[PDB]
C-alpha cells in the first residue's frame, strides 16, 4: 500500500494570510491526489482533485500544486470559512489512503489557563467512587499539561483528559482532566493537586486543596 | 437535490453483524463508484471500501478485508456495507460518498465529490444506562457538572434550560475502562452572582430516557 503523510499536523494562521500545507506519499503517485476540507461534526468537501484542478463552486484562493510523491495545497488569502482540517487522499493505487490531516486553526496571542480544582461531590461519595476535577481554562496555544499529585505523590494512570474545540468568539481552548479513585483511597490522603505546564505561565502553577477543609 | 443518505447505524456487540445502507437520489447513480469513508471519534478520515460503477470490482482496507462486504443494486440506487464480526476498533461515523472517476466532466475527474451525512456505529458490550449527574461546586467563579457513567452517546447538556450560555464549556466525553461514558460541563461566572443566581445544569441521555436537573451550589 502507500503511506500519505501531512505537514504541519496544525499551523495557525490570521484572514488574509497565505497558507501553504504539504501532502507526501511514500512512492510515486503521480497526480493522483484529492484534498478534502473537513469541519467539525460534518461530511468532508471535495477541493482538489488531480493535484491541481479545483472542483466545482470552490473559490479560487485555493489552489494545488505537485506530482509524484510531494503536494502542496495552498490559500492565497484565508478567509474566515477556511479554519478547518485538511486531507489529502491518493487514488493510484489500492488500498486508497487519506493523510492524517492538517487543522487551520486561529492564531491569536498567548493567553494563560485559569485553573480551579474541584473536589468530589457529597452525593458521589455517598456512591462509593471520587472523582477529582481539575479545569484549564480560556488557554491559548492548545498545548498544555497537567498533572496530578496526592499528598505530594505522583498519580499515573488514573486521570482523563479533555479539550474543547477553538472557542468561537475568543478563540482560546479549554481542558479538564479528572482523578478518579475508590471512595476508600480518597479518605486515606489529605492534599489534592493538580500541577499545570502552558507557555503562558513563567512557572508551573498548582492548585490543591486539603480533603475536608 | 443530490443527495447520499445513510442509514443503518447503531450500537451493537463485539464479533456480531451490521448492515448499513446509502440512499443514492438526484443523479445516475449507475455511472458513478462508491466509497465508505469512516471517522473514529476524534480521528481522522479512514477509507473502508470502494465499489466500480457497475459493482466489477470491490477493494477493501487491510483492517476489514475478509470482514466486511460492499456492495451495490443500481435498480434501487442503493449502495450497502456488510459488517460481520464487528470489532471495538470498528467504531466510528460511517459515510458513503460518489466517486465519478473519469465517468463525466474529465477523463481525469476522480474524488469523492458528493457525500451521505455519516452514520454513528458504536460497538460495545455497555448496556444502556443513563447518566450520574454531579455537582462542581464553586472576581470570576467556576462551576460545573460531572456527567458519569453514561451508555450510549450521546448526552446533550445545557444551563439554566439554555438561558446560560457564555462562559460555557462542555467537554468532549471520554470512554472509560468501564466502557461508560463521562463527561463534565462547567461555566464561569461572576463570583459576584452566586447566592444570587441559581445555577441547574440540565441533562438529557435520550436513549435512556433519562432526564436530570441539578442545582450547582456554593
Amino acid at each position: 500500500d502507500i503511506q500519505m503523510t501531512q505537514s504541519p499536523s496544525s499551523l495557525s494562521a490570521s484572514v488574509g494570510d497565505r497558507v501553504t500545507i504539504t501532502c507526501r506519499a511514500s512512492q510515486s503517485i503521480n497526480s493522483y491526489l484529492d484534498w478534502y476540507q473537513q469541519k467539525p461534526g460534518k461530511a468532508p468537501k471535495l477541493l482538489i482533485y488531480a493535484a491541481s484542478s479545483l472542483q466545482s463552486g470552490v473559490p479560487s484562493r485555493f489552489s494545488g500544486s505537485g506530482s509524484g510523491t510531494d503536494f502542496t495545497l495552498t490559500i492565497s488569502s484565508l478567509q474566515p470559512e477556511d479554519f478547518a482540517t485538511y486531507y489529502c487522499q491518493q487514488y493510484y493505487s489500492t488500498p486508497f489512503t487519506f493523510g492524517p490531516g492538517t487543522k487551520v486553526e486561529i492564531k491569536r496571542t498567548v493567553a494563560a489557563p485559569s485553573v480551579f480544582i474541584f473536589p468530589p461531590s457529597d452525593e458521589q461519595l455517598k456512591s462509593g467512587t471520587a472523582s477529582v476535577v481539575c479545569l484549564l481554562n480560556n488557554f491559548y496555544p492548545r498545548e498544555a499539561k497537567v498533572q496530578w499529585k496526592v499528598d505530594n505523590a505522583l498519580q499515573s494512570g488514573n486521570s482523563q483528559e479533555s479539550v474543547t474545540e477553538q472557542d468561537s468568539k475568543d478563540s482560546t481552548y479549554s481542558l479538564s482532566s479528572t482523578l478518579t479513585l475508590s471512595k476508600a483511597d480518597y479518605e486515606k490522603h489529605k492534599v489534592y493537586a493538580c500541577e499545570v505546564t502552558h507557555q503562558g505561565l513563567s512557572s508551573p502553577v498548582t492548585k490543591s486543596f486539603n480533603r475536608g477543609e | 437535490q443530490v443527495q447520499l443518505v445513510e442509514s443503518g447505524g447503531g450500537v451493537v456487540q463485539p464479533g456480531r453483524s451490521l448492515r448499513l445502507s446509502c440512499a443514492a437520489s438526484g443523479f445516475t447513480f449507475s455511472s458513478y463508484g462508491m466509497h465508505w469513508v469512516r471517522q473514529a471519534p476524534g480521528k481522522g478520515l479512514e477509507w473502508v471500501a470502494v465499489i466500480w460503477y457497475d459493482g466489477s470490482n470491490k477493494y477493501y482496507a487491510d483492517s476489514v478485508k475478509g470482514r466486511f462486504t460492499i456492495s451495490r443494486d443500481n435498480s434501487k440506487n442503493t449502495l450497502y456495507l456488510q459488517m460481520n464480526s464487528l470489532r471495538a476498533e470498528d467504531t466510528a461515523v460511517y459515510y458513503c460518498a460518489r466517486d465519478p472517476r473519469g465517468a463525466t466532466l474529465y477523463y481525469y475527474y476522480y474524488g469523492m465529490d458528493v457525500w451521505g451525512q455519516g452514520t454513528t456505529v458504536t460497538v460495545s458490550s455497555a448496556s444502556t444506562k443513563g447518566p450520574s449527574v454531579f455537582p462542581l461546586a464553586p472576581g470570576t467563579a467556576a462551576l460545573g457538572c460531572l456527567v458519569k457513567d453514561y451508555f450510549p452517546e450521546p448526552v446533550t447538556v445545557s444551563w439554566n434550560s439554555g438561558a446560560l450560555t457564555s462562559g460555557v464549556h462542555t467537554f468532549p466525553a471520554v470512554l472509560q475502562s468501564s466502557g461508560l461514558y463521562s463527561l463534565s460541563s462547567v461555566v464561569t461566572v461572576p463570583s459576584s452572582s452566586l447566592g444570587t443566581q441559581t445555577y441547574i445544569c440540565n441533562v438529557n441521555h435520550k436513549p435512556s430516557n433519562t432526564k436530570v436537573d441539578k442545582k450547582v451550589e456554593p
